[PDB]
DNA sequence: TCACCAA
């Protein structure tokens, strides 16, 4: 009875009618006999399951948070990029009690789902209330990022682990033991029914290979050295960490240089990484109230060691290293003091590339290349073994609003990770340099020549 | 006073990982390498003996229990012909306690930062200043290293400064107490940095410290490692060249920074700064919140701490204690909503 | 008195790797080596020949008996010209033993604190540093290469000690028993330096020992080899000039300093010390937890020996041969735990 | 406050 508790389980692919519902009965069970048993009890709880039935699982990392979402992947997306719009949304599951995870299985084990029979189905009608949105931000435990639109006034995004990504990629990576990277979870019954069937641990795409780096207006920041970053850029994906976060760091790089100089405004940033090193570290959370630990949890992080060539509009020494920013992606990054004499500025980028030292690093161009799939990503990262695989962008579920609690008093809408492959030239520079591209339902840092 | 549900600062001192290296005495720097290497210990464990009642148990004879015991650890030693070790990080002292990360209230915002122009003018950066540097130039963030070596030697180098890269030499003989850091030739000048750095709207003093460690013959070093969910003890590792070093964290280097609360009402060694404030060598929090002394009970008297500070005659004791451990998880940061 | 469900302690005692040189006749030292070689054997296993019942098997012939067993080992041996040869490693005794280095309990943490302090006043250290000292002057960390061998020859180097190297010249001769130790020009100055590592809340002590084994012409050295999951016999290696040598197991090291366990019902030999003392002879338990002898028995009357430690009537030789196993553990390190 | 729950 293992197998056919796998076969409705939202990490096994789908499937002589009446064998089906009399089992479906006896999946409260923690048969024909009990599946005459009529609780009204049973009945009237059985609609609570499909009323915390989720699309995407608010709960993925920090299982405290609180909120509900039953709703679909907002718009379209060009070729290289890759969403939870482009696969088809069909793997939902349960985000609420660790009591209700059983009794969850009579009707959210869905090819489309089951959501005095009668009865029961009047009032499941009237709320079955699908595209639902019910999140509020103020007492629970939600991530948030400033993002600019258009010409001025940021928008607040809280990024929501889509569930049918999950267990896409869950599946494809079985036989890849050198693609898959695996995070573990535990209490993984309050974390919902789709991490209780892989058992906690998650089978992340890692970005194949080594990282090994061959020989290789403009302001020039030299040996950019984070200690611990974070390799998780998507909840998909672990590897080198998002682009959005090298473009907080520049975009945290000027807003700091605009309090004496209000007109700086990098244009766009070109990057040279030597020396990823992505590790599975620990952190020790913090002591929360009956005094103890929160819920212990698996982190990826990595040490990266990059280069950065800006692109100004248009300054001292001692102006730039006091208002360069100190984290990058969780890490605190650094310059060394005996590398102070490179932050000089030039004129031609022929120049500016083989003014810094220690040269040996890969530049990141993005590998604009159709795709819509997990197999459509495997196949580009054999004939590369370097291509890395990492978020690009966020994808939006809704539109943003005015909240009552937001990121720093904006507009805020729930968005999910783009995930697109990236290149490394030998050394096109507009294809080099990277920016920041508002649509009408997503925001992606491409390249200058997409 | 009421908390507000968004409080929230930066850290206001950011480290480094620390890299380890080995010195040979032909003054060639190359980089610490470990392995991996199976051991065979005993069998106790005191449930292979005994069972859930107390009572011994029935399975594990006199000869099941003297079998053998396989394991896997990662070891880390220092090798042959080697000197001593180079232990190199950074500081910086950027003063992000200065305005709130997030708040939503605008009337609790104005008390929280009217504390800290109340505190350097009344009190002062002196204290606290004194005591982050106390960990920095002796040998808290080396942690377990210190320990079982003959001496260490400690080297600043910060940015904003002119000639004489400062020297700590042999610390465990010269530098134990608070003033004898005082009495080396360029004190003032490094706490006029920190100062400098918390007092200023944009003040910075970068370090560059260099540890120089010399241990008894083909010693044990003692890294951090990770905390995952076989091998069963598994170093942190960065890759330095093409070799991997086992390195300490850039968050087991910043708790050693902030041991610094001895202001707790029976304080007999200094514990790091958090919110109720907590051991683990024995699992207990000092600064329990029935006792009232933990850091959500001193924001709600921190309207108490205005008419304290603007009082003519100084404060005492008791309540200025309070005012240190204040600032201290104001430069700690982290979340404060309630 | 029960047990909390996170106790630790470290250890007090922290060896290291030791390292073999090959000493030539112009004083010139040379890394050794060693080499794996295959060879063969005849094929006894009794289970080539017998069947589990104990009748043969009818397929193993007289021919196909002696057929030839091809196998593989690792073989490390002195050179021809060679002349001695060097070990050396370094010890510490370094006061880990004071309080739990992890307790969530805080009766236990008081009271164990008081077994350290109750055992220092009333019995003292003498005992414990001398056991420990003898295996690190004589050639108990040099397991089998002892034996078979002409003579050994120790030097120390402690390090908060002022001048003269300590010597002990051709053991198996001189240093026989206890009293022979004792009278060395300075013995009681090194074991002071273990008492008073013990007794203060941050005591250090480190010894640099280096041994000289003259083995005989091209004769045999056997170093701790490898655990495994085709090599038969893998030893331990380290790096020293770029040529791989054979090392003595840190642990290894350190489970020789400690072989003082002779306190058991009925004991004859000197055990490792642990929980429930083992023998890897004979593959058995001494100190059973049937016996009530061994180490979470002694723990859970912690209690009764306040009572006795206390008291102006000195206790007797079983009351203090519980104590000496008692702290012998405290030193070994390990966890505590229970439920 | 406690009875709920998996691979």
């Amino acid at each position: 009875t293992t197998e056919l508790k796998r076969a409705f389980r939202p990490l096994t692919p789908h499937i002589n009618e009446l064998d089906a519902l009399t089992i479906l009965v006896n999946l409260t069970d923690k048969a024909k006999c009990k599946q005459k048993l009529r609780d009204e009890k049973w009945w009237a709880s059985c609609i609570n399951c499909v009323n915390y039935r989720q699309s995407h699982n608010p709960k993925f990392p920090d299982i405290r948070s609180e909120g509900v979402i039953r709703t679909q992947a907002l718009g379209e997306l060009p070729s290289f990029l890759l969403s939870s719009s482009k696969i088809p949304p069909y793997h939902w599951s349960y985000s609420h009690d660790s009591k209700y995870v059983n009794k969850s299985a009579f009707l959210t084990n869905e090819i489309s789902c089951l959501g005095k029979t009668c009865k029961a189905m009047a009032k499941q009608l009237a709320d079955i209330t699908l595209t639902t949105i019910n999140v509020t931000l103020a007492p629970n435990y939600l991530t948030q990022i400033s993002l600019p639109d258009s010409d001025t006034s940021y928008i607040s995004l809280s990024p929501v682990a889509s569930l049918s990504m999950q267990s896409h990629f869950h599946q494809r990576l079985q036989d890849e033991n050198r693609h898959s990277a695996i995070t573990r979870f535990s209490r993984t019954t309050n974390m919902g029914v789709t991490a209780m069937t892989c058992g906690g641990a998650f089978r992340m795409l890692k970005s194949g290979a080594k990282f090994s780096s061959p020989p290789h207006s403009f302001l020039v920041l030299p040996n950019i050295r984070v200690c611990g970053a974070t390799a998780l850029s998507s909840p998909v994906t672990v590897g080198i960490p998002s682009l959005t976060a090298f473009f907080g760091f520049v975009h945290a790089f000027e807003r700091n240089i605009n309090r004496t100089t209000s007109s700086f405004r990098v244009e766009s940033f070109a990057i040279c990484v030597h020396q990823l090193h992505v590790e599975k570290r620990g952190l020790t959370a913090e002591f929360v109230e009956t005094i103890s630990a929160p819920a212990t949890r698996d982190d990826w992080q990595c040490d990266v060691v990059f280069s950065l060539i800006l692109n100004t509009n248009f300054i001292d020494q001692d102006t730039l290293v006091t208002s360069l920013p100190k984290r990058l992606a969780r890490g605190s990054a650094k310059i060394a003091i005996d590398d102070f004499k490179h932050i000089n500025s030039f004129s031609t980028l022929e120049t500016a590339i083989e003014s810094l030292p220690i040269e040996a690093g890969r530049w990141l161009s993005l590998y604009a290349q159709s795709n819509n799939n997990l197999s459509d990503l495997l196949a580009a990262m054999t004939e590369d073994h370097q291509l890395m695989a990492s978020c690009v962008g966020y994808h939006l579920l809704e539109e943003p609003k005015d909240k009552p609690n937001s990121l720093r008093g904006y507009k805020h809408a729930i968005a999910e990770c783009i995930i697109g492959l990236i290149n490394s030239i030998t050394f096109d520079p507009n294809t080099i340099f990277w920016s920041l591209k508002n649509y009408q339902n997503y925001l992606v840092v491409q390249p200058r020549s997409i | 006073m009421k908390l507000p549900t968004n409080l929230a600062y930066e850290r206001s001192i950011d480290p480094s990982d620390v890299c380890f290296f080995v010195v040979w005495p032909d003054d060639r720097k190359t980089p610490l390498t470990y392995n991996s290497r199976t051991l065979l210990g005993q069998m106790e464990a005191a449930s292979l003996a005994y069972d859930v009642s107390g009572q011994p148990i029935k399975s594990a004879t006199a000869e099941a229990l003297a079998q053998g015991n396989p394991h896997q650890v990662d070891f880390c030693h220092v090798p042959y012909g080697a000197s001593h070790i180079e232990c190199s990080f950074s500081v910086s002292f950027s003063s992000e306690l200065r305005q709130p990360y997030k708040c939503n209230s605008s009337k609790v915002k104005q008390t929280l930062v009217q504390l800290v122009e109340l505190y350097e003018t009344k009190i002062g950066w002196t204290e606290l200043a004194t005591r982050y540097l106390m960990n920095i130039c002796n040998g808290k963030w080396l942690w377990k290293n210190t320990r079982k070596a003959y001496c260490w030697n400690i080297v600043l180098t910060p940015w904003p400064w002119n000639g004489e890269k400062v020297g700590f030499e042999d610390i465990r003989t010269n530098y134990t107490s608070r003033q004898d850091f005082k009495n080396n030739k360029n004190w003032s000048a490094i706490v006029e940095m920190i100062k400098t750095a918390f007092s200023s709207t944009d003040g910075l003093a970068i370090f560059e410290v260099r540890a120089t460690l010399h241990l008894p013959t083909n010693a044990m070093v003692r890294p951090s490692q990770v905390f995952t969910e076989q091998n069963s003890r598994v170093f942190q590792s960065t890759t330095i060249d093409g070799e991997r070093s086992p390195i300490l964290g850039a968050f087991k280097t910043g708790a050693a920074i902030a041991t610094i609360d001895d202001w707790y009402p029976e304080a007999t060694e200094p514990l790091r700064v958090g919110r109720f404030g907590v051991h683990r060598e024995d699992v207990t929090c000092y600064r329990h919140p029935s006792t009232g002394k933990d850091f959500f009970s001193i924001l709600q008297q921190a309207e108490h701490y205005i008419e304290v500070l603007s009082a003519n005659k100084t404060p005492a004791q008791e309540t200025i204690n309070d005012m240190h451990f204040l600032m201290a998880n104001l430069i700690k940061g982290g979340m404060f909503q309630h």
